[PDB]
């Protein structure tokens, strides 16, 4: 299951 | 630790740390900006967010290897000491993180923008602790990210449009938290469903740039949904 | 910092922090474990190399990006600041790195594998330093990695067959430094094609799995003659 | 031009 990456701006 | 420089300057900081990946770095300046005491713009908002997500995503990746490891070995004390070393360090950033939230971020947010994005970072952090957290205490940490969600779900649905991003993101972390933290696997399905569904309904409202945004995040819903179904 | 942990569970941590991909954790584990005094196995000075060797090129591509930025800028003082920052953060490691070569892992390493290996390293990082450094002390550091690199090549021709890895990578990256820090690109090529060359002649000597060592060694000396050819 | 990566055991 994944989540938002939100790991780029 | 940042309290001499510039406000500015730490922003411009945080940006030129992204482009080098230097992610503890970029918390770290992030973290400096919120504690000069102003609130945080839409793309200042952002780059916290970025900054820890990387931080905390680099820490539960290695818990993750070390908690494997530690649980084959027992089907010396290093594998655990360590693991639990790792796991000291995630929890301190997620505290870390908390704190800037409750000291001042979530009480100066007033427009829904805002306020839903702390909410959901709060609710966020507090789940990667439950991900760690074993017993009863356990039962507590899962208890605050449930309500961060909430507040931040309640808040979505009667100030932004079933397209917004934040909005959509919101609810794809509800929904995993649903599924791999809460033991509702019905719930996950049901709200990464009916979220998927009331936005594709919107699709026709927006402008191309902002169909691409949503498009985007409701395609991390359907992923989890053919999983999960 | 490690002066209270074992010997035996530094390297046993080190061993988990690789596969945690927590390189900053791994050279810390490392650095206790060559600060017992005891000399290091094959296998540690692997450790030991690949630790380091993750924490420098994390930065070393940090400073480049950050110098780019800042040669561009030039065609506030925020990017040469952070430049600084991380250029100062990368010395300090090259600086521990040559540190523990000094004391004492070089002096106490007799037979020719301990010692090229360390040679090597040597040269690598005063590579790494020569990388940052501008004006006339980069002539000094260039010399330090120069010699370095010259003493272990002189040992390695006298007591290593051509395809032993180590003589190969210490070539390799030799050719590297003439290339790319000494301004001497023929001196690069020749050293790399008499390299190959003269393990090509010697795989024959070898069993499946050396083989298969020395070669994937010598394509990177294949990759590097074809793009400066 | 490389070096050799050296980066895993
Ligand atoms: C939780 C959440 C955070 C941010 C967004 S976003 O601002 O609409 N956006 C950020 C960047 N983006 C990358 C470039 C794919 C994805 C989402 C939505 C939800
Ligand atoms: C400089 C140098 C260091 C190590 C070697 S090696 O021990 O023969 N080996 C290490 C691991 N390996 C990876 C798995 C590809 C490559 C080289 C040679 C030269």
């Amino acid at each position: 299951a994944g989540s938002i990456p939100g790991r780029r701006s | 630790a940042m309290g001499s420089m510039e406000r500015a300057s730490l922003i411009q900081k945080a940006k030129l740390a992204e482009q080098a990946e230097r992610y503890e770095d970029m918390a770290a300046f992030m973290k400096g900006a919120v504690e000069k005491g102003e609130e945080l713009s839409c793309e200042e908002r952002n780059l916290l967010s970025v900054a820890y997500k990387n931080v905390v995503g680099g820490q539960r990746a290695a818990w993750r290897v070390l908690s494997s490891i530690e649980q084959k070995s027992n089907e010396g004390p290093e594998v655990r000491e360590y693991r639990e070393k790792v796991e000291t360090e995630l929890q301190g950033v997620c505290d870390t993180v908390l704190g800037l939230l409750d000291s001042h971020l979530i009480k100066e947010a007033g427009d829904a923008e805002s306020r839903v994005f702390y909410l959901k970072m709060k609710g966020d952090y507090y789940r990667y602790l439950a991900e760690v957290a074993t017993g009863d205490d356990k039962k507590r940490i899962i208890d605050s990210a449930r309500s961060a969600y909430q507040e931040a779900m309640d808040i979505s649905k009667k100030e932004m449009p079933p397209t917004n991003p934040i909005r959509l993101g919101l609810a794809l972390n509800f929904s995993v938290f649903h599924y791999e933290i809460a033991n509702s696997p019905e719930e996950a399905i049901s709200l990464a469903k009916t979220t998927f569904d009331e936005a594709m309904a919107d699709l026709h409202t927006l402008s191309e740039d902002s169909y691409k945004d949503s498009t985007l995040i409701m395609q991390l819903l359907r992923d989890n949904l053919t999983l999960w179904t």
